[PDB]
RNA sequence: UAAUUGCGAUAACGAACGAGACCUUAACCUACUAAAUAGUGGUGCUAGCAUUUGCUGGUUAUCCACUUCUUAGAGGGACUAUCGGUUUCAAGCCGAUGGAAGUUUGAGGCAAUAACAGGUCUGUGAUGCCCUUAGACGUUCUGGGCCGCACGCGCGCUACACUGACGGAGCCAGCGAGUCUAACCUUGGCCGAGAGGUCUUGGUAAUCUUGUGAAACUCCGUCGUGCUGGGGAUAGAGCAUUGUA
């Protein structure tokens, strides 16, 4: 499940981060992923 | 007598080049033998992301990006110079690595 | 339409309004002149303004303008 | 195409290039038709197609006729392409391109 | 120190480096002669810089070529451009200027890509 | 120990992110400004730039201990 | 100005070397060749059932002369067959390794290839001499 | 190759192993006509009987037909290993077989009646299948 | 005028936020300033073949120089430049030329604004509901499911061949990814028709896999228009792998 919002769904299980796409899009800027292009 | 190789990795080129020029000029101003800051290709890590969040409208696509730059400098110095330089050069954003072996 | 944003047109207007002498038909000297007379935060927008002062400088050598 | 040119030579034709160019000259429709309105039941106005589209339509009718002939028969494409380009080099009404050209100009004639 | 001249050639991310030194007159792409190219049709393309200015211009120079990136066609264009470039550069630095310019004139008259790389860079897919 | 270089650095970014989040949520009434994590050979130093440390360092230093253990217990440090 | 492999055409050189191995007769030939298809990505066995093992020994010799050292896997990749999977699209299928390996052992036993310390089958000195000689011959037939 | 011309000799439609074989196709694809033998099997069998396949099926003697029918019934004695065979490692007998044209169907019925007599899912689904689809 | 974008006329004259624009990116740089984790040339050590110089290699340090190719930047660079049409000859439009680049060279993020019963916080308060609990909303344990097939609908993959299939040889990429308190990407040597097995090994990586020797494609052969050797559905028997199954 997504280690942020109790969600079985949306999971980005890649690289061992396991945040669903909705929360990972928000935490993207704090993780290191920024908008270039 | 230690022959050491240093490798930096960073996303912000200003801090990385600050640390690089610092180590360069600080290594030559007290007389050391070195190979200048060699520059590995900036790898651009991209992530494909669908435009559609809610299932309304057709499917079109987008892209996110990150630029990762890596440098390396080779040196020959004792134990104390390496310890002190490693402690003094520590910066945020820039990740430094000090390897001793030459195999 | 490559319509120059109001900053470029206004800056061209003013720059030619008080510094008509040192500007000619050439962008290359109007550019470094825009470096030495003005403080523009970007090289691109300075090329914008200096280039439009170049075009306008080509328009004032033929007749009197609304300025 | 190099094979086709190897055939037009051994087809008793001294200049394969002039054969092809004369095919292109002969197979481009002078005047054509267009489906102009006219009020529901759309009649066909006789237009006069451009030289550019003349050459276009020429090369088109040629390659298409030749491929349409070389399909499901043992003949290689180069031989029906030489065949087409030679039945059209000097139009003989045994080629596809001269057929279609003559019919386009015929319905262009009937519709004026 | 044999008088050498190194000039590259690009077509669609396929590069060919050409090493034109002073020798008996030998022309080789990837350690194999220019007579035996992988494509048998595109063959003559790699000839076109040798024929467009005469076949004697090579009796004094040994020309090397190495090709990386691209496919077969991309690298054919890469090596013919590398050949033409290497020739006119050796003629610029070693032979006089008028010979080199008559050479670039001969080259530009037929194919203007023999001296200038391809200006159709792959399109960004535009997300 | 031992994670791939890109994954190592990104997971360090996630680490700083999560500790910054927790420290913004917890020390809200201690004028918390930011944090900086320094990785050293022996231990890891989580420096709390908080503009009211007299509360963060409470009685007997307790509120720091109570915090370290937290930042230990969930992140599983020795 | 010397005769070598790097001068001749491939289809000529392999015609040659195949004829050499076929007339000399001195090779190591196994009995499965008359049965075996060269790749799993194959529908039918080779058309030259009585002299294709020498075609592959030739292609291999010429391909080991041309570089440092190659293994049996690089031969599976070289032989490399495109396979149809019916309603499924075409894939790259590695070829049989018995053909490649036995080609290497039979060209090592007779003195044309040799296992190099970089773990790879390297073209031997007598292999160089003989291949360059038959390249001379292939250049003599055209004269 | 060689234009060699023979006046007559070749027959049009022949027969071997009680099956019809037509003689102007290559021998591989003339033997493929029957059941139990395909392109690859007729290829290997005609590499074993040492018959030239580049020579068509109208250029074959009965002496080659006797060798072919011979290899049909002894494929493990002419060195065609057990991988090449349809019905290998049989449960009924424990041998390896290559079944022919009229026997493949009898083996099929033997198999489906094996699964029906045992009453497996395959049998019931097969029979209820044929029954209900046909009815 | 792309525009309530401007010029002009005018009981209207200001001024704000919309639009643009701020932001992030591309393609040229034999000119900077710089390299065994990239490459080229020269030199040695060395192999083969020709020998008349030559040809093709081996040598992650034998040294030297380069960055022409690869790569970190700094700069530059474009300004719709120049010419001509068009327009009140006003902001602009359009054609040609030059240009790395001239449809706004082309993509998208950033606001304020006024509309949202839109998702949940495991936020809280004697808060109104049903009961309060033998209910299983909790657990488990087996084995079945999610595919089951007259059909409707749709996204597709492979095809009806001879610019083709099969069999021989030629052999050219880029975007990636890859193992720790574990078993990931795997060269090479043996066994095997193959699938695979076995004994080793390099790489936590611009260093090893990997030059990812990819396929379409090139060439030399077989077939010859025949549901053919096109097509490979369905079905039979065997042999192995992943997995507790
Ligand atoms: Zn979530």
């Amino acid at each position: 499940q997504c280690r942020v919002c109790s969600s079985h769904t949306g999971l980005i299980r890649k690289y061992g981060l396991n945040i669903c796409r909705q929360c990972f899009r928000e935490k993207a800027n704090d993780i290191g992923f920024n908008k270039f292009r | 007598i230690i022959k050491i190789r240093i490798t930096l990795t960073s996303t912000k080129v200003k801090q990385l080049e600050n640390v690089s020029s610092n180590i360069v000029k600080n290594a030559e101003q007290h007389n050391l033998v070195k190979k200048g800051p060699v520059r590995l290709p900036t790898k651009v890590l991209k992530i494909s992301t669908r435009k559609t969040p809610n299932g309304e409208g057709s499917k079109t696509w987008e892209t996110y990006e990150m630029r990762i730059h890596k440098r390396y400098i080779d040196l020959e110095a004792p134990v104390q110079i390496v310890k002190r330089i490693t402690q003094i050069t520590i910066e945020p954003g820039v990740d430094v690595e000090v390897v001793v072996a030459s195999n | 339409g490559r319509v120059r944003t109001k900053t470029v047109k206004r800056a061209s207007k003013a720059l030619i309004e008080r510094y008509y002498p040192k500007l000619t038909l050439d962008f290359q000297t109007n550019k470094r002149l825009c470096d030495e007379i003005a403080t523009i935060q970007s090289k691109r927008l300075r090329n914008k303004i200096a280039g439009y002062t170049t075009h306008l400088m080509k328009r004032i050598q033929k007749g009197p303008v609304r300025g | 195409i190099k094979h086709t040119l190897d055939i037009i030579n051994v087809l008793t034709d001294q200049n394969p290039i002039q054969v092809v160019v004369d095919a292109i000259t002969n197979t481009g429709p002078r005047e054509d038709t267009t489906r102009v309105g006219g009020g529901g039941a759309a009649r066909r106005q006789a237009v006069d197609v451009s030289p550019l589209r003349r050459v276009n339509q020429a090369i088109a009718l040629l390659t298409i006729g030749a491929r349409e002939a070389a399909f499901r028969n043992i003949k290689t494409i180069a031989e029906t392409l030489a065949e087409e380009l030679i039945n059209a080099a000097k139009g003989s009404s045994t080629s596809y391109a001269i057929k279609k050209k003559d019919e386009l100009e015929r319905v262009a004639k009937s519709n004026r | 120190a044999v008088p050498s001249v190194q000039t590259f050639g690009k077509k669609k991310s396929a590069t060919a480096v050409a090493h034109v030194k002073a020798g008996k007159g030998l022309i080789k792409v990837n350690g194999s002669p220019i007579t035996l190219v992988e494509p048998e049709i595109l063959r003559f393309k790699v000839y076109e810089p040798l024929l467009l200015v005469g076949l004697d211009k090579f009796s004094n120079i040994d020309i090397r070529v190495r090709v990386t990136g691209g496919g077969h066609v991309s690298q054919v264009y890469a090596i013919r451009q590398a050949i033409a470039k290497g020739l006119v550069a050796y003629h610029q630095k070693y032979v006089d200027e008028q010979s080199k310019n008559e050479l670039k004139k001969a080259f530009t008259s037929y194919d203007r890509t023999l001296l200038i790389a391809d200006s159709r860079r792959p399109e960004p897919k535009k997300f | 120990a031992l994670i791939s270089k890109k994954r190592k650095l990104v997971a360090d970014g996630v680490f700083y992110a999560e500790l910054n989040e927790f420290f913004t949520r917890e020390l809200a009434e201690e004028g918390y400004s930011g944090v900086e994590v320094r990785v050293t050979p022996t231990k890891t130093e989580v420096i709390i730039r908080a503009t009211r440390t007299q509360d963060v360092l409470g009685e007997n230093g307790r509120r720091i201990n109570e915090l370290t253990l937290l930042v230990q217990k969930r992140f599983k440090y020795a | 100005p010397g005769v070598s492999v790097r001068d001749v055409a491939a289809q000529d050189f392999i015609n040659a070397y195949a004829s050499f191995l076929q007339r000399q007769g001195k090779l190591e030939v196994p009995g499965y060749v008359d049965i075996v298809k060269t790749s799993s990505g194959n529908e039918m066995p080779p058309q030259d059932a009585e002299g294709w093992f020498y075609k592959r020994a030739a292609s291999v010799a010429r391909h080991i002369y041309m570089r440092k050292q190659v293994g049996v896997g690089k031969l599976n990749k070289l032989y490399g067959g495109a396979k149809s999977r019916g309603v499924r699209p075409y894939k790259h299928i590695d070829a049989s390794g018995s053909i490649n390996r036995k080609v290497l052992q039979a060209l090592e036993k007779i003195g044309i290839v040799e296992i190099s310390p970089k773990g790879g089958r390297r073209i031997s000195e007598n292999g160089q001499r003989d291949l360059d000689r038959i390249a001379a011959q292939t250049l003599e037939e055209d004269e | 190759s060689l234009v060699v011309q023979e006046q007559g000799s070749f027959q049009h439609i022949l027969r071997l192993l009680n099956t019809n074989v037509d003689g102007n196709i290559k021998i591989v694809y003339a033997l493929t006509t029957i059941k139990g033998v395909g392109r690859r099997y007729s290829n290997l069998v005609c590499k074993k009987a040492d018959v030239d396949l580049h020579k068509r099926a109208g250029e074959l003697t009965q002496e080659e037909l006797e060798r072919i029918v011979q290899i049909m019934q002894n494929p493990t004695h002419y060195k065609i290993p057990a991988w090449f065979l349809n019905r290998q490692n049989d449960i009924t007998d424990g041998k390896d077989y290559h079944t022919l044209a009229n026997n493949v169907e009898s083996k099929l019925r033997d198999d489906l009646e094996r699964l029906k007599k045992i009453r497996a899912h395959r049998g019931i689904r097969h029979f209820w299948g044929l029954r209900v689809r046909g009815q």
